């Protein structure tokens, strides 16, 4: 549908991939990705409902992402620019 | 029941294992919720004419050419199906799915032509 | 893109300050997860040793994935 990346989405995300490390992906994994990424779309709106920032955390810990509020503001430290986090680490 | 989460929570346990957060309900989109609902009511209203149509002849043969009767049976059933739409609607409202569906993709008379379509060029390739 | 273009399609699909704090961060999961199935793919690509990655290894990993969590 509408939500699933297109394929510079993906780039992009793989642009930052290759800043952390880099690595190499061809054309029509992305088309694989997109589907996919719908799919996993709907596996995370079913994995998360209404939003609240326990049940995300809980949620995100299950999946294996990360361990605690701790890995996710370091997460978004890690994946964002400085002054989202600064809003970030002042909501959690 | 005429709740349908309750049977929506089973079969997504069922479908779904128990690693798998499923105790977080998403909110399905009010565009998905409208979709299955308006799916829901074209096929009800075309099984509703084609039954109404198919049954007159049998109910002017024991009905003895009431017309006025029937169009208060007609009513009645309608408002009827009024009210079980009602509690339908509110119930999806309440049931929680996934928005990824369309109604295009679930109505028949697109599904139905396109196969007619993939027959016909099918055959078209097999005589060339 | 960004991950605020990635949380504002999130928001979308769900449809304040903290709400979309909230979408950034599961923009950043999912983020990760994407991450994660890609370079396990990669990895089984340069297992097999392919000149190009191919769609199977995609699938199998994004079927792992699901199945796992």
């Amino acid at each position: 549908s509408i939500k699933p990346l297109q394929i510079m989405d993906l780039k992009h995300l793989t642009r930052q991939f290759l800043n952390e490390n880099r690595i190499i992906l061809p054309k029509q994994t992305w088309s694989t990705i997109q589907e996919e990424s719908l799919n996993i779309m709907d596996f995370l709106k079913q994995k998360i409902g209404t939003l609240q920032k326990q049940e995300l955390v809980d949620s995100f810990i299950d999946m294996g992402i990360i361990n605690n509020v701790d890995d996710m503001f370091e997460l978004a430290h890690e994946l964002l620019p400085l002054e989202l986090q600064s809003r970030i680490e002042s909501y959690l | 029941p005429w709740e349908f989460r309750k049977v929506i929570q089973a079969e997504y346990r069922e479908r779904l294992p128990r690693n798998y957060e499923l105790k977080h309900w998403k909110k399905p989109s009010k565009i998905m919720i409208g979709s299955i609902l308006r799916l829901l009511e074209t096929n009800t209203v075309s099984a509703l004419d084609s039954v109404f149509e198919k049954y007159e002849k049998e109910m002017n043969q024991m009905t003895h050419g009431d017309n006025n009767e029937v169009k208060r049976i007609y009513s009645k059933k309608e408002r009827l199906l009024e009210i079980i739409l009602t509690k339908i609607k509110k119930k999806l409202r309440q049931a929680k799915f996934p928005s990824r569906i369309s109604e295009r993709d679930l109505d028949i008379e697109y599904i139905y032509s396109k196969r007619q379509f993939i027959q016909n060029r099918y055959s078209q390739e097999l005589q060339n | 893109m960004d991950t605020e273009a990635l949380a504002n399609y999130l928001l979308r699909q769900l449809s304040s300050s903290q709400e979309y704090n909230k979408k950034l961060l599961l923009a950043c999961g999912f983020q990760a997860i994407l991450r994660k199935i890609l370079l396990d793919a990669r990895t089984r690509a340069t297992a097999e040793g392919l000149r190009e990655v191919y769609p199977y290894h995609i699938e199998a990993a994004t079927q792992a994935f699901l199945d796992s969590q």
